[PDB]
Formats: structure tokens, C-alpha cells, sequence
């Protein structure tokens, strides 16, 4: 299948600069026009920049808000699209997607998150959430994981390396005072725990933090 | 540039029903004869947008016939026929006729289902957090419908409003319910000089509130 993959995202101070890359496969890269598009709560989806073909003398187009500030470029040899961002402002914060398109198709990448902020990188504290003491009340039992006080997004959280996915709710992080807090719950049959191990796996690439927290009965 | 005005913002629909989503442009989107570059996308929770309909009415490869698009003048319509639970997410129109390309503000499709009361669970602070001088109490309110819910914290019977942070999941693509997490954070100091901690929820399903509690001494 066609696959697009962005990288280069992360935290950057306002006025700073950053280079996004997008690598494409499953189709002949050099044949098609390419764009960057960003997304945020305040703006929804906003188109950023377009680059055309070698044929078109690699003609580019930019949204007014980013003209002269961003530069879109391509490397047909490596099947790679780039976005050079300079003079970044807080309002340039968002998920950035590359997209490849033609008359009859449009394919987007996964997106890379760009956070423009003066706030500092902070590792999360990861806490196990075990039910209050008792004797198996119900056919079911819910456990949790609290991931508190980190910056920037994202974190990854799984239960038992991902082998536990049904009965999981991972809640979107809430940002306050320049720190995010996220939680996740997992629900299993009462015979499953504590007889079997349930572990919250959490990683925060930005602070190079990886934690496995087993949920132990109180 | 070209403004795309998409309506409604949210669209509650029963399974099997048809959903109708509209976008109006501020000018003609005809690029050339036989070419009007209006596209429809679906963005599911945690995913990038996926193409459904291109050039107004053309179904993208892989998209079922349940999905159709039309348009006359500056008026465009996406119809989703035999609505399935997996169809939930945010739908967007976009135009690729004029640079800058522009998007509608989105329509969130909500699946209608039977009312369901939340499953509520309460969690004391971990011993690990306590060693650090903080104390978070967490309450999960899971798999409920409709999405409107009200959660109250009470400490030794008195309502506590400061220090609360809440987060909701997107609607579940399988059972069509919502879930919510509520975290009350206090100092270890305060935590340790009260006894009773209560998570109380009122939801349209029940006249009486659902109450989950613990006492610091017992556990």
C-alpha cells in the first residue's frame, strides 16, 4: 500500500527553527504534487505549502501566514519531502501532515507534532492505580495508570506491551500550568487480576523516559 | 480566499439511518470542464484524514456505496446511507480548485444508542506518589451514554472544586459509548488530614447519584 511518514517534530522555543521530513513509498514519488497541511483546535485543518514537479521547475506555493518563513522542498531521488520552518511562533503549534495527491487520489501521512513553547521539557511521574481493598466485588475489575506532570506531548501508553487492548480507555492529556496529565483505565474479569500480571508501559521520547508499572493489589 | 462553510457541527444518527452533511463555498469550484475539485474526508479518532469522495461524486477506491456526494453551484452534500458504528469521527470538505486550498470546519458524526449508566471506580493515591508530597485521587466513569455527565468530589462530605482535572474519550467505535476520567490533586499534607473521599456522578440514566468512596484508614 501507499505509505507516508513524517518526522522531525518536537518542542522548539518561539523564534526557533525546525526541519520536517516526509518519506513516501508504494507509489512513484516524483510523479505527483505534494503539500504540508497542519491541524490544531483553534484553526482546524490549514494548508501550509505546495511543491510541484521537476517539469514545473519545482514551483512552490505558500499560505500567506507562512510566506518567507517556511520553505518546502523535495528530493525525488530519496522520495523525500521537506519543510524548513524558521521564526516559529506559538500559533505554529500543531500536527503537521504531508500529503500526496492527483486528480483521482489523496493520501496523508501519520503527522508529526510541533510544539512551539518556552516551557521546559519535563519527565512524567507514572503511578499505579489499584482498586480500594475488598474481596472481588463484581464479575469485573478496573485498574489504572496515572501519567502526571510531563511536557511536551506525546507519550505512549500500553497495557502488557499492547497485548491488552480490549477494555482499555486511554484519556486525552489535559494541559495546565505548562504540564500535561493523562490517565488510562483497563477492565478485566475479576478472576484475571491479581492472579495475572497487569503492567502499564509508558514512554516519553522527549525526556528519554521509559517506565513499566505493574499494578499491585493494596 | 475560498471560504468553505460546513454544517452542522455535530450530527447524531441511529444505526441504519442516513446522515447528510453540507458544505457551501464562497465561489464556484469548477476548475475546467468535467473538473470540480471538491473532496470529502473522514478523520477517525487518533488518525489522519482519509479520502472518501473526490471530484464531488467519485467514491475513492475502498469506500462503500453507503457514501455518496453531490453538488450544484456552490452547494455540496455528503450522504452516508446505512450508517455503521465504525463511521464515527469528523467529516471535512476541502477544495483544491483555488490556491490556497481550504477546508470546512468539520462535522462530528455521533452514533445514537440506548442510554447506559457509567461504571464508576475510585482510586486512592499510590504510595509512590505519596513519597513525593503529592496525592492524586482518580475516578473513572466508563462506557456511558449520552455524553452529558456531572462529576462531584466530596472530602469528608464537603464538596471540593479546586484541584480537579477532567478528560473525556471520543465516542467508542464499537459500543458507541463515552468514558471520562477525573483527577483531584491535593498536597499529601491535606490528603492525610481528611478521611472520606467520594466520587459522585449524576447522569440522565439515574435520579440518584452514583457514589464511589473510600476511607483513608481502611486501605
Amino acid at each position: 500500500e501507499v505509505k507516508l511518514e513524517e518526522s522531525g517534530g518536537g518542542l522548539v522555543q518561539p523564534g526557533g527553527s525546525m526541519k520536517l521530513s516526509c518519506v513516501v513509498s508504494g507509489l512513484t514519488f516524483s510523479r505527483f504534487w505534494m503539500s504540508w497541511v497542519r491541524q490544531s483546535p483553534e484553526k482546524g485543518l490549514e494548508w501550509v505549502a505546495e511543491i510541484r514537479l521537476k517539469s514545473d521547475n519545482y514551483a512552490t506555493h505558500y499560505a500567506e501566514s507562512v510566506k518567507g518563513k517556511f520553505t518546502i522542498s523535495r528530493d525525488d531521488s530519496k522520495s523525500r519531502l521537506y519543510l524548513q520552518m524558521n521564526s516559529l511562533r506559538t500559533e505554529d503549534t500543531g500536527i503537521y501532515y504531508c500529503k500526496i495527491y492527483f486528480y483521482s487520489f489523496s493520501y496523508w501521512g501519520q503527522g508529526t507534532l510541533v510544539t512551539v513553547s518556552a516551557a521546559k521539557t519535563t519527565a512524567p511521574s507514572v503511578y499505579p492505580l489499584a482498586p480500594v481493598c475488598g474481596d472481588t466485588t463484581g464479575s469485573s475489575v478496573t485498574l489504572g495508570c496515572l501519567v502526571k506532570g510531563y511536557f511536551p506531548e506525546p507519550v505512549t501508553l500500553t497495557w502488557n506491551s499492547g497485548s491488552l487492548s480490549s477494555g482499555v480507555h486511554t484519556f486525552p492529556a489535559v494541559l495546565q500550568s505548562d504540564l500535561y496529565t493523562l490517565s488510562s483505565s483497563v477492565t478485566v474479569t475479576s478472576s484475571t487480576w491479581p492472579s495475572q500480571s497487569i503492567t502499564c508501559n509508558v514512554a516519553h521520547p522527549a525526556s528519554s523516559t521509559k517506565v513499566d508499572k505493574k499494578i499491585e493489589p493494596r | 480566499e475560498l471560504v468553505m462553510t460546513q454544517t452542522p457541527l455535530s450530527l447524531p444518527v441511529s444505526l441504519g439511518d442516513q446522515a447528510s452533511i453540507s458544505c457551501r463555498s464562497s465561489q464556484s469550484l469548477v476548475h475546467s470542464y468535467g473538473n470540480t475539485f471538491l473532496n470529502w474526508y473522514l478523520q477517525k479518532s487518533g488518525q489522519s484524514p482519509k479520502l472518501l469522495i473526490y471530484k464531488v461524486s467519485n467514491r475513492f477506491s475502498g469506500v462503500p456505496d453507503r457514501f455518496s456526494g453531490s453538488g450544484s453551484g456552490t452547494d455540496f452534500t455528503l450522504k452516508i446511507s446505512r450508517v455503521e458504528a465504525e463511521d464515527l469521527g469528523v467529516y471535512f470538505c476541502s477544495q483544491g480548485t483555488h490556491v490556497p486550498y481550504t477546508f470546512g470546519g468539520g462535522t462530528k458524526l455521533e452514533i445514537k444508542r440506548a442510554d447506559a449508566a457509567p461504571t464508576v471506580s475510585i482510586f486512592p493515591p499510590s504510595s509512590e506518589q505519596l513519597t513525593s508530597g503529592g496525592a492524586s485521587v482518580v475516578c473513572f466513569l466508563n462506557n456511558f451514554y449520552p455524553k452529558d455527565i456531572n462529576v462531584k468530589w466530596k472530602i469528608d462530605g464537603s464538596e471540593r472544586q479546586n484541584g480537579v482535572l477532567n478528560s473525556w474519550t471520543d465516542q467508542d467505535s464499537k459500543d458507541s459509548t463515552y468514558s471520562m476520567s477525573s483527577t483531584l490533586t491535593l498536597t499529601k499534607d491535606e490528603y492525610e488530614r481528611h478521611n472520606s473521599y467520594t466520587c459522585e456522578a449524576t447522569h440522565k440514566t439515574s435520579t440518584s447519584p452514583i457514589v464511589k468512596s473510600f476511607n483513608r484508614n481502611e486501605c
